[PDB]
């Protein structure tokens, strides 16, 4: 059904050793397709993903004038920031935007986004009917009063149902055998005793795409969320991703432990057994 | 001023059987602030031509990236992840196990 | 490439005028109208979000084609009061500067039943001195311009007087010579 | 395909 | 009616330099300069985010120079004025994507300031032959041989002006149309009723405001300094 398309954008003021650096990426569901680097050579909107490579000349020239001009803006931005919490301007601080679109299995405008964060706190979101902001504390009210002012959302909302999405459907067909695909995870177990008394079970996801998972384990059809571990989806480095989770067990009572894996690219949700 | 120390995985990227090309990874996420180090080492030694992504981050504002080379496995070598972080005193070394 | 509109339009009082606007760029997000009178600076009459086929507001209807890059404005029961410049706005790269048609000038007609006169008006201040008033004439008269240099003739004007509900088009004449009669002074068309 | 304007706090 | 510009007009010699300002909407972050001829669309010069120029255009040649130093207020200067110069100067503000203009600086550039001159005014009474036929009454007022064309035009009738009943010219017409530095003339008409008309106690004043020289500007001339004034002309009832 649902495709997404982000940009992900970083703002980090180093006072002292010049002016702040931006980073900006461009995803397409679990796929980079471009990257910004204000500190890198190029100062261009790259390609990051072989597909995108066949966009036109004036694709690239935009691209790099909408991305550098975002640049000013969040580098402005965090001066604003500085006053509006009362900060010195010895201090490094942290600026993350996002924002994008989905479309539906039919290709339709589904959901919009446009978020901030300052030093790693939601500051302020534009909320999902895409009329009114989320401000998460005192500053973040001033910037929403001013915003709502200005009517900021509804020139977003015209970005987000025009642009965006018309960008996201051309990706979509140009990078079609990439973006446009289910790869299922390849499951098995491990076992590994710690002890006379205790062993550790670990379930496995590798190669699955998109990268969206669930791993969770059951104690006799009783959902274990106790000396549970569950690490990060993982990328393999090669367009698709891994998982395990864990569950630490007393001797000889494997048998009564059932992993349970759900994926888009499964028919059926798996149970799996410890049984070699 | 949010601090969050990284998660550090240390993996292959198809699974190891020694001699054959494959790809050894260091993925860190979950981390704040940004500036993060990360070596690959092969027996304690820094690895000289080491790629890694472009900084991002997920939903919850933490950032994430990946740290990878090419490397052929053996049954002597031991590969480890050295990071530091300002959220760490000492630098944490992970091993590669091919059971994980 | 340019923002293209027609530089001139007329209508007659009480009916729908109609300003077309073709701009550059499918992606910008808004699209805007400003007026502007003989004396005044530019005002912000109104605007329009590219995720939307039309805005009123009173006597005012904007309509966007986004797919063809036409963009209206449509006024209802045109007064003389809406004679003025409209430019069409469009954001120009990623400032947000805008680039502006050249403008329609808006002439309304009053719908007056015509009584067309030339009178002599006499210097106040105890001269010889005088212009020619032409006067109450149709809306459809082109008052043509003056073979001599020594002769000036202003453009058709349209006077309001409201406690009577009175438009009448005027145009005024005068000369520094002594053979200048009033009977002579304005060439003029019924078109 | 970025947008051509950005809000400023 | 937020963004304020100063001076409304200017009148510089060629070759001298100019400083206009522009005070923004209180809180606006956004800040641009616009360059607008007589006929025309404005025309974009440079953009100002906070207290960075962020984009000029080629319009904006070496002599031009904007600063915004502390964001609040903005200033253009141009060097060495050219004749090409003179122009309306805009400026506009906003928060975000609403951009709010204000009246403008009038610019004319002049070779010598003893080309420029103050309005004559004359007012002519209504015809009797108008007010037999129409029972209405017009006056013309006459404003003749003034240079720049910087005149505001208004009607006084017992000592209060009148926003009914009057027709003004939209352009001042040149009394040679061809030539750069011609002088101007304008006409405005008030149209009463004849019985108002006829009451000798009722007074008609026009009034031509004139925007000339600075009381700093150099002067060596023998007839007045042709400065910003008021120059008026009057006429009575007449019981006909």
């Amino acid at each position: 059904g649902s495709h997404s398309m982000r940009y992900f954008s970083t703002s980090v003021s180093r006072p002292g050793r010049g002016e702040p650096r931006f980073i900006a990426v461009g995803y397409v569901d679990d796929t980079q397709f471009v990257r910004f680097d204000s500190d890198a050579a190029s100062q261009r909107m790259e390609p990051r993903a072989p597909w995108i490579e066949q966009e036109g000349p004036e694709y690239w020239d935009e691209e790099t004038g909408k991305v550098k001009a975002h640049s000013q803006t969040d580098r402005e931005n965090l001066r604003i920031a500085l006053r509006y919490y009362n900060q010195s301007e010895a201090g490094s601080h942290t600026l993350q935007m996002m924002f994008g679109c989905d479309v539906g299995s039919d290709g339709r405008f589904l959901r919009g986004y446009h978020q901030y964060a300052y030093d790693g706190k939601d500051y302020i979101a534009l909320k999902e009917d895409l009329r009114s902001w989320t401000a998460a504390d005192m500053a973040a009210q001033i910037t929403k009063r001013k915003w709502e002012a200005a009517h900021v959302a509804e020139q977003q909302r015209a970005y987000l149902e025009g642009t965006c999405v018309d960008g996201l459907r051309r990706y979509l067909e140009n990078g079609k055998e990439t973006l446009q695909r289910t790869d299922p995870p390849k499951t098995h177990m491990t076992h590994h005793p710690i002890s006379d008394h205790e062993a550790t079970l670990r379930c496995w996801a590798l190669g699955f795409y998109p990268a969206e998972i669930t791993l969770t384990w059951q104690r006799d059809g009783e959902d274990q969320t106790q000396d549970t571990e569950l690490v990060e989806t993982r990328p393999a480095g090669d367009g698709t991703f891994q998982k395990w989770a864990a569950v630490v067990v007393p001797s000889g009572e494997e048998q009564r432990y059932t992993c349970h894996v759900q994926h888009e690219g499964l028919p059926k949700p798996l149970t799996l057994r410890w049984e070699p | 001023m949010i601090q969050r120390t990284p998660k550090i995985q240390v993996y292959s990227r198809h699974p190891a059987e020694n001699g054959k090309s494959n790809f050894l990874n260091c993925y860190v996420s979950g981390f704040h602030p940004s500036d993060i180090e990360v070596d690959l080492l092969k027996n304690g030694e820094r690895i000289e031509k080491v790629e890694h992504s472009d900084l991002s981050f997920s939903k919850d504002w933490s950032f994430y990236l990946l740290y990878y080379t090419e490397f052929t496995p053996t049954e002597k070598d031991e590969y480890a992840c050295r990071v530091n972080h300002v959220t760490l005193s000492q630098p944490k070394i992970v091993k590669w196990d091919r059971d994980m | 490439e340019d923002v293209e509109q027609s530089l001139f339009l007329s209508v007659r009082e009480g009916d729908s005028s109609v300003i077309n606007c073709t701009y550059t760029d499918s992606s910008s997000t808004y699209l805007y109208w400003y007026k502007q009178e003989p004396g005044a600076g530019l005002q912000l009459l109104t605007y329009i979000f590219s995720n939307m086929d039309m805005k009123q507001d009173q006597r005012l209807t904007v309509l966007l084609n986004k797919k063809d890059k036409h963009l209206s404005l449509r006024i209802a029961d045109t007064q003389t009061g809406d004679s003025a410049i409209y430019f069409c706005a469009e954001p120009s790269g990623n400032t947000g500067k805008l680039i502006f048609g050249q403008g329609t000038t808006l002439q309304v007609k009053p719908i007056q039943n015509p009584d067309p006169a030339v009178y002599q008006l006499r210097d106040s201040k105890s001269s010889d001195k005088s212009v020619c008033l032409f006067t109450d004439f149709d809306s459809q008269t082109n008052v043509s311009q003056s073979k001599d240099s020594d002769v000036y003739i202003t453009d058709k004007c349209v006077l309001d007087m409201r406690s009577m509900d009175f438009k009448s088009n005027s145009a005024v004449a005068w000369s520094n010579k002594s053979d200048f009669a009033c009977a002579n002074a304005f060439n003029n068309s019924i078109i | 395909q970025l947008p051509r304007l950005f809000p400023l706090l | 009616t937020g963004v304020s510009q100063d001076p409304r007009h200017k009148i510089t010699k060629r070759g001298q330099n100019v400083t206009f300002r522009c005070d923004p909407i209180s809180e606006h972050n956004r800040l641009y300069w616009y360059r607008q001829t007589l006929g025309q669309g404005p025309e974009f010069l440079t953009y100002f985010q906070n207290e960075a120029q962020l984009e000029k255009s080629r319009l904006l040649s070496d002599r031009f120079s904007a600063e915004r130093p502390k964001g609040s207020f903005s200033t253009l200067e141009i060097q060495r004025t050219e004749q090409g110069d003179s122009a309306m100067y805009l400026c506009a503000s906003s928060l975000h994507h609403e951009q709010y203009f204000g009246p403008g600086t009038r610019l004319t550039v002049t070779e010598d300031l003893k080309n420029v001159f103050p309005p004559e005014v004359a007012v002519f009474e209504p015809s009797e032959a108008e007010i037999s036929h129409t029972q209405k009454a017009t006056l013309v007022c006459l404003a003749t041989g003034f240079y720049p064309d910087h005149v505001e035009l208004s009607w006084w009738v017992n000592g209060k002006e009148v926003h009914s009943g009057v027709c003004t010219d939209p352009q001042p017409l040149k009394e040679q149309p061809a030539l750069n530095d011609s002088r101007y003339a304008l006409s405005s008409r008030l149209r009463v009723s004849a019985t108002f008309w006829q009451d000798p106690r009722n007074h008609f004043r026009c009034q031509v405001q004139f925007y000339g020289l600075s009381e700093n500007d150099e002067w060596t001339q023998d007839r007045a300094k042709p400065v910003t004034q008021i120059v008026s002309a009057e006429a009575w009832g007449r019981a006909d």
